[PDB]
């Protein structure tokens, strides 16, 4: 499972304080800073789009991927 | 938090995805495995495309971290905040001043018009009134006000869809994905809604300062909805534009009497924090304190409609050369002009086709009468010249970069076909634009003081070639006038006969069809020769001033500070890069610039230096007066008109603006002579002081002067 | 005060973080972390830092300049100065000047034909620095930095 | 400086 397989796929990145980012992974570095495109910001009842967003390592709480999507990557 | 829907909604955020796998432990160890320099990405993807990225938990780049007050979060469009009459007026006042900050102050759309919670409410229901407060002022009076401004922005959108000016520097239209489709009502509905809410204010028995201001506010919004008329119907009527000026003037006097405070949270950065936003958060800029911006907007649009009254090609030519010269017009008027000038039916001002309008300019300039690709391409070139006149002060000079190389290509193509009448006009437009493009750089502080000689002598060099071309054009026209005059001389000597009828037949034909234009063009070339000699003499005065400064050792024609990277020749070629591909007139060599400077610079010393310096200053003071006299002569002909028979200026539509331009040009002329006296008196006395001061030269703009010719002012150099 | 000028060490991440820490305090336009990784990761050799060897913290960057180079149009290489900042307590000592020199000298070694940069019309400190080195104004952009003011496009021809 |  190389990191190059994950790029271009939708990741569910939960921010550190009750924020959920849903967007495609564009780039990732050695310090684990994420660059996501077509980001949808979900928190509670509301939801909005944010375009291209960068997520630092400290701001991340967890990263999750849809299981059907994960198996087609292999 | 304590909201019920946010609690249940937290369960539905993951509902769309059936199964989720935590990959955080996988990412950490894999990113820990990568080398620190490497970045995993799509090889096709360019990392430059990631510079516009937002960053979470960064206050300057995260829209979710915007701090709001309790009132800004708790603001409800359905609550009718007390007092109703005073708050609606305060809300409506804020919206119109938000419109001014958006358009006149070049502020972003989300900060101004879309910051209003009522504006976001009305537009949101249209995509699918919006609020029902139970009060007549919020539901109907304010509901009409919000609709008018919303209808105004939709019309502003259509003006920007024309691609006339440049987005987000001339005008920001960041509507945050708002597309009202066809759901937004037509003009008739918006005006009637404002008129019905207006008659409610008229029927109100109570009388207050807040009611009177709200009476004018609805009237002002009605006039803004009528701005569309100048584009859809091309109406030249100033009725609604005069009402907008008069109502704003009445409101400006009311502002000192009353103090308006809108409901807290009515206008806030709330929309940036909750609606879809792909841009960093931005504070709300300070709003205007008066309605003076509406007066400026209405006057500029009134000026745009004046070009419809033009009868000749020269009147349209001079209108484009003056309507946006003295100061940058409002962006609404700067967009409206090319759309009003170049109309929908592919006609210029509804009178001329694209080819007819071009053939007018050649006929009125060359005084000669004769649909191929060369004429068609030249007609499109002329229209792009007109459209560039309405650009801002920076884009105005940038537009010539494209024109100069295209005019030169167009002239060379005319010469290959030996169509010399069109070739001459293309050469006039090119050489005129070369001079304009060069002198505009002084207005924009592009040239440093040490480059002043290079640019001022180059424009002088160009102005000498333009005067030569113009004087030969008048000599060719002078001989055509004498040819018709010689027929009248020959007819008097001739006896009545068949051959006298042939000459009488051709004399009247030439007198009826050719004589009037030759006279009108002869007088028009008199104005051009006077203006170019004024522009030529001013450049020469600037060159003489620079030479006096170098003679005393205050400035050089290169950068005085040493640097171990470039050289003078490379920097000089870069400055004159746009003029490199133009063959006529040829760009002088780097050596010609240097040798010409030594002709002006005084290398003598002592009494011999004082003699040559006096001749230089005596020329400056004398030529300034000769320039003032030529400017004075032009200003009289502009006041008198074109039918006097001596000069033809074609400035009927821009008479006041053209007079203001030459008066500013006269101020700079007088200022150049005063400054040369100061420089001589300062530096002569400074030589006497062994521990003299250290001066630096700065290019200074005279406030009421013409900024194409800045004053080379020397100032004392003090360390910081 | 003993100042040492160093090429960027890409593996040194605390040095990387101090570069962003310094630039972010003195910029009007905020930069995300991938703005820095666009410059530094792709052009590591074109970012220099200035350190004070006799200070209490020897290796901390008190100043830095960040540059890039790409072929302009087709036949010429244009070096670009994107970021330049010096600590507030260290200004007026010629630090930024030598950072620009060592950067342009590096890009000249890399066969750059010109150096380009944009700056505000109101930044008199930066304009005197570049124009004193031979830069000239080639363009004025209207409201390039929004309410900060207009901008000047500066070019220093090298070949 | 650098501005997007
Ligand atoms: C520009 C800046 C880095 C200068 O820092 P510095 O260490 O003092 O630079 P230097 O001491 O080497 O200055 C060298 C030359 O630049 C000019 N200069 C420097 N500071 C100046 C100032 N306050 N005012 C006017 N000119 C100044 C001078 O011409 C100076 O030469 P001089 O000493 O012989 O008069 C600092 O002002 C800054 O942090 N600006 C904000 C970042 C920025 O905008 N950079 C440019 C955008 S690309
Ligand atoms: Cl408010
Ligand atoms: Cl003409
Ligand atoms: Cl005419
Ligand atoms: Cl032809
Ligand atoms: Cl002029
Ligand atoms: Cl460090």
């Amino acid at each position: 499972l190389k990191l190059s397989d994950f790029i271009g796929n939708t990741l569910i990145v939960s921010l550190t304080e009750d924020r959920i980012l849903v967007g495609s992974l564009v780039a990732v570095d050695a310090q684990m800073n994420l660059l996501l495109d077509h980001v949808e910001e979900r928190m509670g009842s509301s939801s909005r789009m944010m375009g291209l967003v960068s997520v630092p390592r400290r701001s991340v709480k967890t990263i999750m991927i849809d299981k059907p999507v994960l198996q087609e990557l292999t | 938090p304590m909201e019920v829907d946010s609690i249940l909604g937290s369960l539905s955020i993951t509902d769309d995805f059936d199964q989720l796998v935590d990959v955080t432990s996988l990412f950490d160890e894999l990113c820990s495995k990568l080398k620190p320099e490497a970045i995993v990405k799509d090889p096709r993807f360019d990392l430059f495309e990631g510079t516009h990225s937002l960053e979470v938990n960064n206050s300057k780049l995260d829209s979710s971290l915007i701090e709001l007050t309790a009132e800004e979060i708790e603001f409800d469009v359905n609550v009718a905040y007390d007092p109703p009459l005073a708050s609606v007026a305060a809300i409506a006042d804020r919206l119109l001043r938000c419109v001014i900050s958006w358009l006149n102050d070049y502020q972003t759309l989300p900060t101004t018009v879309l910051s209003c919670r009522y504006t976001e409410s009305l537009l949101s229901s249209l995509v699918k009134s919006s609020w029902c407060t139970g009060n007549i002022l919020y539901d109907k009076v304010l509901g009409s006000c919000i609709l008018g401004v919303c209808y105004l922005t939709k019309f502003v959108q259509k003006l920007l869809s024309a691609g006339i000016v440049f987005e987000e520097e001339d005008l920001n239209f960041n509507n945050m994905g708002f597309n009202t489709f066809d759901n937004l009502p037509g003009q008739d509905v918006v005006i009637n809604s404002l008129t019905e809410s207006l008659q409610i204010l008229e029927a109100y028995s109570d009388d207050s300062l807040h009611l009177t201001m709200l009476k004018h506010i609805l009237k002002i919004i009605i006039c803004l909805v009528h701005l569309e008329d100048h584009l859809t119907d091309y109406s030249t009527k100033t009725s609604h534009l005069d009402e907008l000026i008069e109502n704003a003037n009445s409101v400006n006097g009311i502002f000192p009497q009353l103090q308006l405070s809108p409901p807290k949270g009515a206008f806030s950065t709330y929309i940036q924090k909750h609606r879809s936003n792909q841009f960093p958060p931005r504070k709300i800029t300070k709003l205007p304190t008066d309605y003076s911006g509406f007066i400026t907007l209405a006057n500029d649009v009134k000026t745009i409609l004046l070009v419809d009254k033009a009868e000749s090609a020269l009147e349209t030519y001079q209108f484009a050369k003056f309507f946006n010269k003295l100061e940058q017009r409002h962006v609404i008027a700067r967009i409206l002009f090319p759309l009003f000038f170049i109309r929908d039916d592919r006609t210029v001002l509804g009178k001329f086709s694209y080819t007819q309008f071009y053939l007018l300019h050649v006929k009125e300039f060359s005084a000669q009468t004769p649909g191929n690709e060369l004429i068609q391409e030249s007609s499109n070139m002329l229209l792009e010249w007109y459209q560039n006149c309405s650009q801002n002060t920076c884009r105005y000079r940038q537009g010539f970069n494209r024109q100069l190389i295209l005019w030169d290509s167009l002239q060379a193509q005319f010469e290959s076909v030996n169509s010399q009448v069109y070739c001459s006009w293309t050469y006039f437009m090119k050489l005129s634009s070369m001079i304009e493009f060069s002198l505009k750089g002084f207005d924009l502080d592009i040239y440093k003081p040490f480059e002043a000689y290079s640019m001022f002598w180059y424009v002088y060099y160009l102005s000498h070639h333009l005067e030569t071309f113009l004087k030969d054009s008048q000599n060719d026209i002078e001989s055509n006038i004498n040819a018709i005059h010689s027929m009248n001389k020959k007819l008097k000597k001739l006896k009545a006969g068949e051959k006298k009828d042939q000459l009488r037949l051709k004399y009247r034909f030439a007198m009826d069809n050719e004589m009037e234009q030759l006279q009108a063009t002869k007088q028009f070339l008199n104005y051009l020769l006077k203006e170019i000699n004024i522009t030529k003499s001013l450049c020469l005065i600037e060159v003489f001033q620079f030479a006096i400064l170098k003679s005393f050792g205050l400035i050089d024609n290169k950068n005085s500070t040493p640097s171990k990277f470039s050289n003078e020749r490379l920097i000089h070629n870069l400055r004159f890069k746009p003029f490199n591909s133009i063959g006529v007139p040829e760009l002088p060599e780097y050596e010609v610039f240097q040798q010409t400077l030594k002709d002006f610079v005084i290398e003598e010393k002592g009494a011999a230096f004082d003699i040559k310096l006096e001749r230089a200053t005596n020329f400056i003071e004398t030529e300034v007066r000769n320039v003032v006299s030529s400017i004075d002569e032009i200003m009289q002909g502009i006041k008198g008109g074109d039918n006097n028979g001596v000069l033809v200026t074609g400035t009927r539509l821009v008479q006041e603006l053209s007079l203001e331009y030459y008066c500013k040009l006269k101020h700079t002329s007088k200022a150049l002579s005063v400054n040369s006296k100061v420089i001589v008196n300062t530096l002569k006395k400074n030589i006497k002081n062994k521990d003299s001061h250290e001066y630096k030269v700065e290019l200074v703009h005279t406030t009421e002067g013409w900024n194409y010719f800045p004053i080379q002012t020397l100032r004392i150099k003090q360390d910081r | 005060m003993e100042i040492v000028y160093k090429p960027l060490d890409i593996r040194n991440e605390e040095q990387f973080a101090s570069i962003k820490k310094l630039i972010d305090a003195d910029l009007s336009e905020p930069y995300s972390i991938y703005v820095y990784r666009y410059f530094l990761n792709q052009w590591p050799e074109l970012t220099y830092i200035a350190v004070d060897n006799k200070s209490g913290t020897p290796n901390i960057p008190i100043g830095c300049i960040v540059c890039k180079m790409d072929p302009h149009r087709n036949v010429r290489l244009r070096g670009y100065i994107g970021m330049l900042a010096v600590e507030s307590t260290y200004r007026g000592h010629g630090i930024a000047k030598k950072l620009v020199e060592i950067a342009i000298d590096k890009m000249q070694r890399e066969h750059c034909d010109e150096i380009m940069l944009e700056t505000e019309v109101e930044n008199s400190a930066a304009l005197n620095l570049y124009e004193g080195m031979g830069f000239i104004r080639m363009k004025r952009m209207f409201r390039y930095y929004l309410n900060e003011g207009d901008a000047f496009k500066l070019i220093l021809p090298l070949t | 400086m650098f501005h997007l």
